[PDB]
């Protein structure tokens, strides 16, 4: 069986720069390879077929090349709406896909706007307290959210998820949820999430006081 | 006296213009077989085909091979003038594995393999006039798919037609979807056809499916040129007469070498 | 325009048989070649099989004994059948069309590619979500911009669809990806940034839809 391996696993390039994605194959394939773009939560979209030929709608910025073993795709002038994982596919005797290369458009540094949400009285009636800390539109993605309950650090009892890069402003959004029982929640008073980010010269600490 | 005999064994490159289609036949150079791309727009006074010549492209079958072979032979020119047909609604430049140019999929350089575009293949109707005074030779083809799935996948038509008409002749070809013997990894075929557009005449292409469109016309040139199948070496010398067995002196009155002579040559006489 | 829509379940307990139906609108189903592709979570794309114009079928060798692709003229539907479902079959399954010309060697195209019925293979019970308000506050009023949202907690399996004001509010909405807490259930939050002046006047509804449990929830996010 033929196996496609893409390099590198992840590319980070600023807008206007040039993207180069490779798809080295195990055996000779000839001009029988296609490139696909899969936006987050969406469809792979056929970009190039027969190694070089472009499909409908596919602009001129996309330009594939190659013939046997090594194939490459070149995206000229990376635009913010190019953030996606790109795949290469071979199609003869059988069908084989590639590992995928994630392209991440890089904007300027943007500090996050931090918000905190106390638990709902409905959830408190159930017996669980979920405190949410929101970090909206920021870049770079690297950030540290530290929870504090009455001057006490919080680890393990809080999870988080980050939205994939927005296809327009190239910012990320992070949501951290600190879960406690109703008994543990009403035993303390101050609840805060401490955010340390590059665009934040000093760590931000949003807090509330009841419970 | 009388018969000449006394063959030399070589064809002289002077005074007549000789062309050695090594590995390449005239029809192959006319169509654009990748190993014959070095013969484009080249002229000749006598074209020599070899027995070692072969075809290394899509499998073609010319119905009337002799006439089309004799047509280009008399003109003594492969001058190709590109024309821009309005093939709207279809996709062009179809390539296959058999015709491999520079290690890449390709096709006949003088033909255009029209296929589906956006899963839609409309009834094409294009016309080109012969405003010029030289007669035009258009070389077209008809593709014969292997199965009905191929006919549907290339053209999205259960059946197709190709009709090429003029003031004087109308040529209609109906595809014959069949599984011919495998040649260069392909069970399909293509049928080459020609149509001469005289001055003041028009060319009508009515194709509803399986059209191998031409990329332009050729020039019918009034000339004494012709062709000769021979395996004799083309040496450097001057000889007015040429035979498949080699150049021949024209001093004696008659020739018993062969009934195939080019130029000022003693008439033929039988051996016995 | 030829359009496709995957119809299928949300959960298939192990050892059963997965049944996915692809309905095509605006085209002829007997014509055109089709193929099924699945995307395991965070693993990439994988080829399941393909049915061609001739009706002949071709399946991935690793998954031949379990895959069967059928079509039903008079319904214009493409049926995928995956027997002996294991948890490795948990993926997002897609039906796609191919521009293949078998015989002439013309392998070029994927075109129409579908939407993607997420199929989770597990013996769990489909449990609906519980929506709790993420209310703003005067603290959230930092002089102009505030934030509010909904906490969609404890549901299985993925996914849930969250809209705001029946889709009339889209600017700034961030429906976060779901996290799988230690209980085995999913939980996500969907927030939106609005001008703090419009807090006491504009009503904010979050619409949560969990199809695998046939659950629709409408909740009002309001200050205290
Ligand atoms: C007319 O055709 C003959 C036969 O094809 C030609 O002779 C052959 O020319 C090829 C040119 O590529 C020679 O190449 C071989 O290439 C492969 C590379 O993969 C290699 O395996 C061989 O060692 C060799 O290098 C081939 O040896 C040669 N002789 C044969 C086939 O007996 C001839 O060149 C052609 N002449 C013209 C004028 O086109
Ligand atoms: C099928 O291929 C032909 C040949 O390319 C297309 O016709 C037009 O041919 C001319 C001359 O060969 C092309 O111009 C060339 O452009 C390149 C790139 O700038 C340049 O380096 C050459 O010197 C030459 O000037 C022209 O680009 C080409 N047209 C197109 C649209 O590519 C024909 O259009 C092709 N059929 C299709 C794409 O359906
Ligand atoms: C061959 O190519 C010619 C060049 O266009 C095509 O000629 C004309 O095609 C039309 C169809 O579009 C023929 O049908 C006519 O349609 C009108 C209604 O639109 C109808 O009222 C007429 O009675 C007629 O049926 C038309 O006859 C034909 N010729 C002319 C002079 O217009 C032709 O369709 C192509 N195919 C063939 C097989 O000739």
């Amino acid at each position: 069986e033929i196996v496609l391996t893409q390099s590198p696993a992840t590319l980070s390039l600023s807008p206007g720069e040039r993207a180069t994605l490779s798809c080295r194959a195990s055996q000779s394939v000839s001009t029988d390879l296609a490139w696909y773009q899969q936006k987050p939560g969406q469809a792979p979209r056929l970009l190039i077929y027969d190694a070089i030929s472009r499909a409908s709608g596919i602009p001129d910025r996309f330009s594939g090349s190659g013939s046997g073993t090594d194939f490459t795709l070149t995206i000229s002038s990376l635009e913010p709406e190019d953030f996606a994982v790109y795949y290469c596919q071979h199609r003869s005797t059988w069908v084989t896909f590639g590992g995928g290369t994630k392209v991440e458009i890089k904007r300027t540094v943007a500090a996050p706007s931090v918000f905190i949400f106390p638990p709902s009285d409905e959830q408190l009636k159930s017996g669980t307290a979920s405190v949410v800390c929101l970090l909206n539109n920021f870049y770079p993605r690297e950030a540290k959210v530290q929870w504090k309950v009455d001057n006490a650090l919080q680890s393990g009892n809080s999870q988080e998820s980050v939205t994939e890069q927005d296809s327009k402003d190239s910012t990320y959004s992070l949501s951290s949820t600190l879960t406690l029982s109703k008994a543990d929640y009403e035993k303390h008073k101050v609840y805060a999430c401490e955010v340390t980010h590059q665009g934040l010269s000093s760590p931000v600490t949003k807090s509330f006081n009841r419970g | 006296e009388l018969v000449q005999s006394s063959s030399t064994g070589r064809i002289c490159d002077s005074p007549h213009r000789i062309l050695d289609g090594e590995n390449c036949t005239l029809i192959d150079a006319l169509l654009g077989d990748p190993h014959c791309d070095g013969f484009q727009n080249k002229e000749w006074d006598l074209f020599v085909e070899r027995s070692k010549a072969y075809s290394n492209c899509y499998p073609y079958d010319v119905p009337d091979y002799a006439s089309l072979r004799s047509l280009v032979a008399s003109s003594g020119t492969l001058e190709f003038n590109n024309e821009s047909f309005n093939w709207t609604g279809v996709a062009q430049n179809g390539t296959s594995y058999a015709c491999k140019r520079s290690s890449i999929k390709s096709f006949f350089s003088r033909l255009n393999w029209l296929h589906q575009l956006k899963y839609k293949y409309p009834a094409l109707n294009v016309t080109m006039p012969n405003n010029d005074k030289f007669d035009k030779l258009y070389i077209w083809g008809v593709h014969h798919p292997s199965t009905d799935s191929d006919q549907t996948s290339i053209y999205a038509q259960a059946s197709g037609r190709v009709t090429v008409s003029t003031k004087r002749s109308q040529q209609t070809v109906i595809p014959n979807i069949g599984s011919r013997p495998w040649v260069r990894g392909i069970s399909s075929r293509i049928s080459i056809h020609w149509t001469i557009v005289k001055p003041g005449d028009i060319l009508l292409i009515n194709s509803t499916g399986n059209l191998i469109a031409p990329r332009g016309y050729f020039k019918i040139r009034s000339g004494k040129s012709s062709i000769m199948r021979s395996d004799a070496p083309i040496g450097k010398c001057n000889s007015e007469c040429i035979t498949p067995n080699g150049s021949i002196p024209n001093d004696k009155p008659f020739q018993n070498v062969n009934r195939i002579t080019y130029g000022a040559c003693p008439r033929y006489v039988k051996q016995n | 325009e030829v359009q496709l829509q995957e119809s299928g379940p949300g959960l298939v307990k192990p050892s059963e048989t997965l049944s996915l139906t692809c309905t095509v609108s605006g085209g002829s189903i007997s014509n055109y070649h089709w193929t099924w592709i699945r995307q395991p979570p965070g693993k990439g794309l994988e080829w399941i099989g393909d049915m061609y114009n001739s009706g002949s079928t071709k399946y991935n060798p690793s998954l031949k004994s379990r895959v069967t692709i059928s079509v039903d003229r008079s319904k214009n539907q493409l049926s995928l059948k995956l027997s002996s479902v294991t948890v490795a079959d948990t993926a997002v399954y897609y039906c796609a069309r191919d521009d293949i010309v078998i015989g002439e060697g013309w392998y070029h195209g994927m075109d129409l590619w579908g939407q993607g019925t997420t199929v989770t293979v597990s013996g769990a019970s489909t449990k609906g979500p519980s929506v709790f308000p993420l209310a703003p506050s005067s603290k959230s009023t930092s002089g102009g911009t505030a934030a509010l949202g909904c906490l969609v907690k404890d549901y299985f399996p993925e996914p849930v669809t969250v809209s705001w004001n029946s889709g009339a509010l889209t600017s700034g909405v961030h429906t976060f990806p779901a996290v799988l807490q230690s209980s085995g259930l999913y939980s996500l939050s969907s927030v939106v940034t609005v001008p703090s002046s419009s807090l006491g006047t504009q009503t904010y509804i979050c619409n949560v839809n969990h199809k695998p449990s046939n659950t629709k929830v409408d909740k009002r996010v309001e200050p205290k």
